[PDB]
DNA sequence: GCTCGATGTTTTATTTATT
């Protein structure tokens, strides 16, 4: 039981050895913890799970109690009081309602644990490039975490398997605290905002199951049914004895070795108001449409400061912040706000990329702003080239050049970043940023010329090419102050 | 340090009929090394210094197209050569391709032929900078200016 | 003062990893801790299953990397990046048997015109001595390379030995000076930190735990 | 010394010997300038799949590994983790006086021993075990008849190997081939003419292609080669090394060769022994400028570089250089070879 | 020996035998110097469409992307042997495209077809649907024996020498041919600065001046053609032909490579020059001599003599260095001395 | 031991410069 037993993988904020604690030890002590796992994305899945749990067991009645609970840990009594019915809802190995599972799965073979590990399998190159046997024996915690991550962040297993309410691969955006406890409490909506957010069947999908081929209005899903939503038919196998978890390397009494899955489709009409992801607001006809943010053709990320990149992309480019973030803004508007964020880039069922910033000033923001400026310059230029290329009845990868160029841009610029970070201070900021501008100008010229290179000696495309380059320089010209 | 292109322009402009007639009948840039009038023309513009030598060979060839073929016109960057060639409306695009794809010495001959045809109005020091460098970038730029203008 | 061992990692192409479980094999700007432990581990005769001496090396040695800008003819040459479209024919379809895919794809990133100078010392409770590490880098048992086996060395691994207070001074003894230094040990007038996930979880083969470099800029 | 360094300068006629996902010539920035590139994997495949390789390495004498002769050393090695019953049962079911043993053999056999032990514990045998482990056994058998290929080039993409000890690196390391000079590649604007179309062609396209003077580098870990050949001798390792030299001097990737046909041999081959393997690629860090071709200035630059840095870099040791040109030679410390064969024999006799 | 290496040194008077998108001579940078180039595809098509090829080897394949026109042609040619339906379905099975009565039906790409091969195929289709054998199983059965189809390639040798691929239809599985031969682009042994022809078109209704003023790139050249035939592969691609047949084909390739020159601008430049030097050599693995001209041949009483000399010198250097001793015959005119090309051809015919 | 086929999901960003 997640709410009782030890499963949370932690190590002291600035300390050493990994230990495994329980929810009470987390909620009822001034100990500074941080999650500790071999994988950033699993750390994000863990934090997401804890945030959801806290969201259903202890919403503050007002902002005052919110701040109060953040600055002051509960007593153990209050905790138990808060967790009882939810105690009954959280069992990994149970009779009728296993955690995020479905009893009575009809399958011929047992699915290996690797299918829950988000990138270990999914593609052919996976078999060739990854270390084998990463999922031969997973402890309880890693199993719960993996299940949740598969229910939210990862794409479905394959044909006949559905993805989360936020779509296949969404970006998750959390408010970053000083330690773990603070982070969890920080990303929990207060009761009033919770009501304003969810204006239903408020029972889990592993207690009140989904009906095959049924249509479900998104408005008809309770918030605990959605926060703990489960779209594929999964059922763990019986665990094994004491040994090392093949995923986290820790010792554990119970280790799971496989599970049973089966195809299961339905339909959720409309968009469930999930509080953990930013979204894009489009106006179509006269109606307002929203789509959750996802790493589509590129996953914007610089080393050390990816969270800033994402934050600025959400702030500046009609993107709307996540609900927990909006709440935090409204509670502490004058307070600085850094994100804990994560997401995958995927071909269908195969992951292509992972970007995850999970850690626990104005110059950096300026830097990111500049970078994105040059990125946009290049993208507009090469989209001009792309459209011109299409309209000229040409075929091939001439259309999708802007996407590849964007990805490449992020890479090379990431080669540029560490020195920039190293030389930044009060007096040197303007100069290092100027040098950065020069470098990025050069890099944009290079990536434009490179992405356009395979279409030399194509006499027609000259018109297109010309326009394209002009566009680039226009924007580049607009980027020098 | 940098060649006074306007000074070279006016110099070429008020050159006597003879010296001019001698420079004009050259059929490729290097042949300008056989004409004394050439040396007397380009000597005050740094000819005794090699880099300037190559640059000046190109410039003086293009000018050797004739006294009244390249009309300098001040800036309001200024009219680039590609823009000028397009503005004339006489030059086919294919010829511009053949120009920017050509190799050494041939490029200057073809350019002089183009200049003779178009009789372009342009910022001469600008074209002078272009001729000074004349890398692949400059040739591509020539072509793209020419295209964007039409 | 402690004894340092100074190394040089130069070559046309290098590859220092970032977290991945995909066909994309990314590179960092400077050598990774696990990559360095692997270079040393290759100089010594440590097999991949010898977790004992693997852990001994891991607990005996700490590093300090300096990034050296290539100067050529008085002109500076910046470190570029390279993307390699690396396909594999007849790649394993599964972790056992002999079934294979016709073609599979990978994309691998390299550093071009990169060169580094590594400072190496011993932990207070180390097992080995810098003498045998010197012998190792002078006569390696396994072929040493810069990240990937397709990346040879153009300058001898061994650069020198010296004594000194901090890694910055030790590295100051060796040209080219001025590169940014990323060290596992702090240094007084510098407080920057560079988070990374390259501390090899050894007891869990091929896994990686988080750690942080101390960033120290050059003049 | 333990390492054999192999340096090759080889000039190719206009061709496209290695491209990417956009059908563009592979390149690399070196010394701030663009060099055309032939990837390590393409070169090493060009070797490993070649007929010469198959004849001299594939059909080698040390090729076949007999599990029978390996019984005793296996019996002690695994004897600490397994008892002789399981070990002999394993060995016998796999097969159906050796001194040492190749590590991957020990590893894979140990895994099989784990499997048969766990097979006895659960109470099982017969075709049950021989059907669970059918494919695995097939694999290890096919690998047991390819010992030299595995020792030299490493395990295949699809091997069947199952242990950390069965992650067999090749003994040879092949760097990416890069040109000694800057290259702006050429473009071929081609048409495909339709025999049923009156006006115009049926297809139009471009193909990037270039000449280039390439610098191949490769080194051979002798110790690791011997050890991966079941404790073979230095001499046999030197024979294998001879073959590697030959292949690196003559083999060329088949990419786009049907239409550009760059079937060129190496104009220079040098081999030297060292304790520390080094690439002489920095001989071309400052891109070689052409003086009556790119070949002569390349070889000359190589020679001058060696003369400059070989002493300090600790490259003292045996060194021979076969060459087709008459450019001023290296330091006299390097023994000149008039035919490739004399160089290979120089290698056979330990230098 | 398995490989037949054909080396040709051929001099062309002023001309323009191969140009690009902008009607300028094709070139190539070799040894840091510009060489004029004749692309390999130009040489191959020049050969396959030649009279010699037609008289000695047979019919060139039919390369097209227009499947409708092809449908009509096959109907006109295979009509008295098969009923229209079978022809249609056969084309539709090989191409993967639906063959109805549309005005325009387009294939995936330009593809070479052999009419005889198609005839054999529709025989198989007839006997397939007659025996109530569906298309998939037919694909399996035909996949079991490809040699026959390659004897149908004996009816289209240029496909056996140069290769064929298809991305759609049963051809994908059955028509995958790796070329037997192999051929390089003809590059000059010396640096070339191409001349430009300033021409006018005189109008007979315009007294003043001309009606057209233009320029045309051209040059002279001593080109180095190289081409090796793979042979065992030629036997495979022909359905299992003998070595004699492959050797004779190779001989014809020698004659053509020695004598055939692309017709580009020849009605106005007429560089109908035969090869001054021809050399054939048997070897275990392919060997090109282009590095004899890596250092550009400097002129000395012409470009041809120093080119041939440089060729010989490099040939000796390579033969001595790598210890090559495959049979070789040179024909020269300016290893063997071949007073006549014919003796060299018979020498090739007879396995060297 | 497979090949077969229907199937889980979801994309769009522009449009004139000058080393
Ligand atoms: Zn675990």
């Amino acid at each position: 039981n997640l709410l009782i037993d030890n499963w949370i993988p932690v190590r002291p904020r600035n300390g050493g050895k990994v230990q495994i604690i329980n929810l009470q030890s987390l909620y009822c002590s001034r100990d500074q913890w941080r999650l500790s796992l071999p994988r950033d994305d699993m750390e994000l899945a863990a934090l997401a799970l804890l945030v959801c749990i806290g969201q259903i067991i202890a919403p503050a009645k007002d902002d005052v109690e919110f701040r109060h609970r953040i600055m002051n840990p509960l007593t153990e009594d209050e905790f138990q009081q808060l967790i009882a019915p939810w105690i009954d809802m959280f069992y990994l190995n149970h009779a009728e309602h296993p955690f995020m599972q479905t009893k009575g799965v009809k399958a011929n073979d047992v699915t290996p644990m690797e299918k829950l590990l988000a990138g270990v399998s999914g593609a052919t190159n996976c078999a060739f490039v990854n270390q084998p046997g990463q999922g031969e024996a997973l402890c309880g915690g890693c199993t719960a975490i993996a299940l949740f991550n598969q229910a939210n962040q990862a794409p479905g297993f394959g044909g006949g398997f559905k993805s989360g309410l936020r779509g296949g691969t969404p970006v998750t955006t959390f408010v970053r605290g000083i330690d773990l406890r603070s982070t969890v409490l920080l990303n929990v909506l207060t009761l009033p905002r919770l009501q304003k957010q969810f204006p239903t069947e408020n029972q889990p999908t592993w207690i009140k199951p989904i009906k095959s081929n049924e249509s479900i209005p998104a408005s008809s899903i309770g918030f605990v049914r959605g926060l703990f939503w489960q779209p594929a038919h999964i059922e763990l196998c019986d665990p094994i004895g004491i040994g090392k978890c093949s995923c986290c390397g820790q010792e554990s009494n119970l280790r799971y070795t496989g599970f049973l899955k089966e195809k299961f489709t339905f339909t959720v009409n409309g968009l469930w108001p999930h509080p953990h992801s930013p979204c894009l607001v489009t106006v179509k006809k006269g109606e307002v449409e929203e789509k959750f943010l996802a790493f589509t053709t590129s996953a914007p990320s610089w080393t050390q400061i990816s969270r800033v990149v994402v934050d600025k992309i959400i702030q500046n480019e009609g993107n709307r912040v996540a609900a927990v973030v909006n709440q935090f803004r409204n509670i502490a508007p004058q307070s600085p706000l850094e994100l804990i964020m994560g997401g995958y880039r995927n071909n269908q069922a195969s992951i292509l990329e992972r970007r995850h910033d999970v850690l626990m000033g104005n110059v950096i923001n300026e830097i990111v702003t500049v970078g994105l400026g040059y990125k946009t310059a290049l993208r507009k230029a090469l989209y001009t080239f792309a459209e011109g290329f299409k309209n000229k009845d040409f075929k091939g990868a001439g259309v999708s050049v802007h996407e590849t160029a964007e990805r490449h841009f992020y890479r090379q610029s990431e080669l540029l970043i560490p020195d920039v970070l190293a030389n930044v201070n009060f007096s040197q900021a303007d100069e290092v940023i100027a040098d950065l501008r020069d470098k990025l100008h050069q890099l944009c010229e290079m990536l434009f010329n490179q992405s356009v290179a395979p279409y030399a000696h194509h006499p027609k495309l000259i018109s297109t090419l010309a326009l394209a380059r002009a566009t680039l320089y226009k924007h580049l010209r607009e980027l020098k102050p | 340090d940098e060649i006074d292109a306007m000074a070279l322009y006016r110099a070429w402009q008020q050159l006597d009929n003879g010296s001019c007639a001698q420079i004009r009948r050259v059929s490729e840039p290097d042949e300008l090394r056989d004409i004394p009038a050439f040396y007397r023309l380009v000597q005050p513009f740094g000819w005794e210094n090699p880099r300037h030598q190559q640059a000046l060979l190109r410039m003086v060839f293009c000018l050797s197209a004739g006294k009244n073929v390249i009309r300098h016109q001040d800036k309001k960057t200024g009219i680039s050569l590609g823009r000028a060639l397009a503005n004339s409306g006489r030059i086919n695009e294919r010829r511009i391709f053949q120009l920017i794809r050509a190799d050494r010495t041939a490029d200057m001959v073809q350019l002089r032929r183009l200049l003779t045809h178009a009789e372009p109005v342009l910022d001469w020091p600008l074209m002078a900078r272009m001729l000074t460098w004349w890398g692949k970038r400059e040739r591509q730029q020539l072509l793209e200016d020419f295209v964007l203008t039409t | 003062m402690r004894s340092y061992l100074i190394l040089r990692l130069a070559g046309p192409m290098q590859a220092w990893g970032q977290p991945t479980f995909e066909g994309t094999r990314p590179t960092g700007r400077f050598p990774t801790r696990s990559g360095l432990l692997g270079l040393l581990g290759a100089c010594l005769g440590i097999q991949r299953d010898d977790t004992s001496s693997l852990q001994a090396l891991s607990e005996s040695v700490q590093f300090a990397v300096r990034c050296d800008e290539l100067i050529l003819d008085d002109r500076r040459v910046s470190v570029t990046g390279l993307r390699d479209y690396h396909t594999v024919l007849g790649a394993r379809e599964d972790y056992r048997g002999l079934k294979s895919h016709e073609t599979i794809q990978t994309w691998r990133e390299y550093l071009c015109d990169a060169s580094f100078t590594v400072a190496l010392w011993l932990t207070p409770h180390a097992t080995m001595v810098i003498s045998e590490l010197e012998k190792a880098v002078l006569k390696p048992r396994y072929t040493p390379y810069l990240g990937r086996r397709s990346c040879p060395l153009t300058h001898p691994l061994f650069l020198g030995t010296c004594q000194a207070s901090d890694p910055q001074k030790a590295l100051l003894n060796y040209e080219p000076v001025g590169g940014d230094i990323y060290s596992e040990e702090s240094v007084t007038g510098h407080h920057l930190k560079f988070t990374a996930r390259d501390e090899p979880m050894i007891t869990l083969p091929r896994q990686f735990a988080s750690r942080e470099w101390y960033v120290i800029k050059g003049g | 010394s333990n390492f054999i360094n192999i340096h090759v300068l080889i000039s190719h006629s206009p061709s496209c010997l290695n491209r990417d996902d956009m059908n563009m010539q592979k390149d690399a920035i070196f010394g701030g300038k663009r060099r055309v590139r032939i990837s390590s994997q393409s070169l090493k495949r060009a070797m490993r799949k070649s007929g010469y390789y198959a004849q001299n390495i594939g059909e080698s004498s040390l090729r076949t590994i007999h599990l029978a002769q390996l019984r005793d050393v296996l019996r002690q090695k695994l004897g600490e983790r397994f008892d002789q019953k399981i070990i002999d049962k394993t060995l016998a079911l796999l097969s159906g006086s050796a001194d040492a043993v190749t590590p991957w053999v020990v590893g894979e056999i140990a895994w099989f021993c784990e499997q048969v032990a766990k097979a006895e514990a659960d109470n099982l045998d017969d075709k049950k075990l021989l059907k669970v482990l059918k494919e695995d056994i097939a694999a290890i058998r096919v690998n047991l008849q390819q010992g030299v290929d595995i020792a030299l080039s490493g395990r295949m993409a699809t091997s069947g190997m199952m242990t950390e000890l069965g992650k067999v690196d090749g003994a040879m390391s092949i760097a990416h081939a890069i040109t000694t000079h800057q290259v702006d590649s050429d473009i071929d604007w081609f048409t495909a003419v339709d025999d049923l179309q009156e006006q115009g062609s049926a297809h139009l396209g471009t193909q990037e292609f270039s000449s280039g003077v390439f610098y191949r580098y490769a080194n051979i870990n002798l110790a690791q080669l011997q050890e991966n050949l079941g404790g073979a001798s230095r001499e046999q390792a030197l024979e294998i090394a001879t073959h590697v030299v030959h292949m690196l001097a003559t083999e060329v990737p088949g990419a786009k060769q049907r239409t550009y046909a760059a079937f060129n041999p190496a104009d220079m081959v040098m081999v030297n022994f060292s304790d520390m393997p080094l690439s002489m690629a920095n001989a071309f860090e400052k891109a070689v400028k052409a003086k009556d071709g790119f070949l002569q200035p390349s070889i000359q630059a190589f020679n001058q570089y060696w003369d400059r840095v070989a002493n300090g870099y600790g490259l003292n040791g045996a060194a021979a250089q076969f060459s087709l040109s008459d450019v001023d030679p290296i330091t006299a410390q390097v023994k000149q070879m008039p035919t490739l064969e004399q160089l290979k024999s120089w290698v056979r006799n330990n230098g």
